[PDB]
RNA sequence: GUAAUUGGAAUGAGUCCACUUUAAAUCCUUCCGCGAGGAUCCAUUGGAGGGCAAGUCUGGUGCCAGCAGCCGCGGUAAUUCC
RNA sequence: UACCUGGUUGAUCCUGCCAGUAGCAUAUGCUUGUCUCAAAGAUUAAGCCAUGCAUGUCUAAGUACGCACGGCCGGUACAGUGAAACUGCGAAUGGCUCAUUAAAUCAGUUAUGGUUCCUUUGGUCGCUCGCCACUUGGAUAACUGUGGUAAUUCUAGAGCUAAUACAUGCCGACGGGCGCUGACCCCCUUCGCGGGGGGGAUGCGUGCAUUUAUCAGUGGUGACUCUAGAUAACCUCGGGCCGAUCGCACGCCCCCCGUGGCGGCGACGACCCAUUCGAACGUCUGCCCUAUCAACUUUCGAUGGUAGUCGCCGUGCCUACCAUGGUGACCACGGGUGACGGGGAAUCAGGGUUCGAUUCCGGAGAGGGAGCCUGAGAAACGGCUACCACAUCCAAGGAAG
């Protein structure tokens, strides 16, 4: 049973959960359900805890802070591509949309670009 | 889950009637709003038809009317002074429909003086020199002085009514339904209706 | 009606190809092929004293066994049982 | 077909019941070749359920950057097919059941001289004078990569990416006009007077719907506190509207001018009015047996009055304060029902008697009660939550009925 922000009581309790809290995916609209979830205080009673770096210091740990994974889907709406490339005004956004290569071995090497919104 | 239907009432002769259906959804639960005086807390409840009524937890001002001069303004609500239904709802300052409320008099004063150019709210004198001295003389023109001397037939106030213009706090009667519309509107007492509510509140 | 001999441009129940039917099928209809003399290709359920249409035929039992909605029938010749 | 026959006696005439007689509807017994229709776990158990299922959904038109397919038709936003996911709409219908319920359900009734109600259908959507508008902002799913448990349609973290999701917000119409105010009009009678009007120097308010108050009296109903009008104002931050939406054929003016302006059929929307489908709650009249059920209701709402609280609205519907009432031998009240109501069904001189769980309509309930979410519509059960009853898996920690 996963953890939950705001329970503040170590161990496992049961919560009545609607759409939008956490830890619960509702199956029809308005369906609430009572489920058991774990507190936000950590103990030695976990099977795995999830852990996120906010700052890099000393050196390169192998497999974790190296070999940069490329961001393969860039912007789609016509406002964050204007916020990314710092286009001042009317600089033909259709020219500057990120075009991804597609690399099947049985086909000729395609490239593919999204649509544009707004 | 409190119902408001008739099938749980005893019948006219005095017979118990055994219920034939469960309590439905179209006799809806009824928590009261208990509107009192403070800063603006309004809640919304969706009702049948998808509509909304604004139940008003905590109200500050009102939209009280005057009728005889046709002067309706906002005004802040001083206090709750009388209630015909329950006497317990005036020790806790609860705003219901027909409760006798207490409002101040500063928009009515700055209307009445700005329309007739007479003093109003002043009984002793020697204090109105900074702003209330100029408002009625103003160095008007001639025909303006002609059309404002002829309003000296309707500028009377009944003696019970200008008394509460002096000490600042008019007593008004709410006509809106707060907790049901979200506003606390109404009208100011005057005349035989004021004298009726004067004799009630004093004699308590 | 005994009792037949027969047979005849008689036929189905059944058996079984082909269409039709239907979403696809099966039925029903349509039509090859076979298919009737104890046509053994077999009609049953109840009754037979009265009410109430039909036996005082024969054997068996002897107030027993049983029948009979009701009256009643049976004790050694029962139109009423088996 | 308005119909009778046998049995008390030694015989008779009667009363009286028993038996016979004919339907139809349940069950069974023996029997059963053909063919058209066809009832069918209602009565007792509204007992209990293994397993499988019975509610999902894409157009030309909300959102594809899945290589999963396509001619990647050539160096560019997308020739389209498209899985998935978000979004929207349905799941409140249909189906089954007859346990409850006796005035309850139910049935009938109500010229320029001036340049409550999603939907559907029909309306209305430049009526408002107020440094992005050639398009504003943020987040998330499918996806990718790491996982946790014995387990379930369980899900966590990390990184992307969209809208008709969730918000923010303007130009235009826009030239103005009305109402209230208001530094200059003299020409009126300035005679010392009292002056009679038009103009503006100023600053507010202006539509639709909501809330409240007042005045007057477009079109209607035996009937309105109706509709429409006018004034004074309000306008809830879980904030009322006044298109930051998607296809299709493309054109017209191109004179500011080869970069701009103007246009047709739609599709989704959208406060309100009407309509449609209803729903809700009232009026009048109508029901089986029972007195070995004659007084009942009223602390605890019983009948009414006043003021309100909530409710979609009327109402003791609920509360506060009052009045002491309402009902009854014309059967109240209590109890029973092997009571779901009706359209109907068997019977048949007329008059009646009996049946109606059962395909049509209405109602009620989804093991028994109770409470809610979402939605236009549910107190929903092939939706949730809790107790009671029964029952499922387990690695014993928990999961799902």
């Amino acid at each position: 049973f996963p953890m939950k922000q705001g329970v503040l009581t170590h161990g496992r309790v049961r919560l009545l959960l609607s759409k939008g809290h956490s830890c619960y995916r509702p199956r029809r609209t308005g369906e609430r359900k009572r489920k058991s979830v774990r507190g936000c205080i950590v103990d030695a009673n976990l099977s795995v805890l999830n852990l996120v770096i906010v700052k890099k210091g000393e050196k390169d740990i192998p497999g974790l802070t190296d070999t940069t994974v490329p961001r393969r889907l860039g912007p789609k709406r016509a406002s964050r591509i204007r916020k990314l490339f710092n286009l001042s005004k009317e600089d033909d956004v259709r020219q500057y949309v990120v075009r991804k290569p597609l690399n099947k071995e049985g086909k000729k090497p395609r490239t593919k670009a999204p649509k544009i919104q707004r | 889950g409190i119902s408001r239907d008739n099938w749980h009432k005893r019948r006219k002769t005095g017979g118990k009637r055994k219920p034939y259906h469960k309590k439905r959804k179209y006799e809806l639960g009824r928590p009261a709003a208990n509107t009192k005086i403070g800063p603006r807390r309004i809640h919304t409840v969706r009702v049948r038809g998808g509509n909304k009524k604004y139940r008003a937890l905590r109200l500050d001002v009102g939209n009280f009317s005057w009728g005889s001069e046709c002067c309706t303004r906002k005004t802040r609500i001083i206090d709750v002074v009388y209630n015909a239904s329950n006497n317990e709802l005036v020790r806790t300052k609860t705003l219901v429909k027909n409760c006798i409320v207490l409002i101040d008099s500063t928009p009515y004063r700055q209307w009445y003086e700005s329309h007739y150019a007479l003093p109003l709210g002043r009984k002793k004198g020697a204090k109105l020199t900074p702003e209330e001295e100029e408002i009625l003389n103003k160095k008007r023109s001639k025909k303006i002085q002609k059309k404002y001397d002829e309003r000296k037939k309707n500028a009377k106030i009944s003696s019970l009514l200008e008394e509460q213009f002096q000490q600042g706090k008019l007593l008004a009667c709410i006509a809106s339904r707060p907790g049901q519309c979200g506003r606390a509107d109404g009208y100011v007492l005057e005349g035989k209706e004021l004298e009726f509510y004067l004799r009630k509140i004093k004699a308590r």
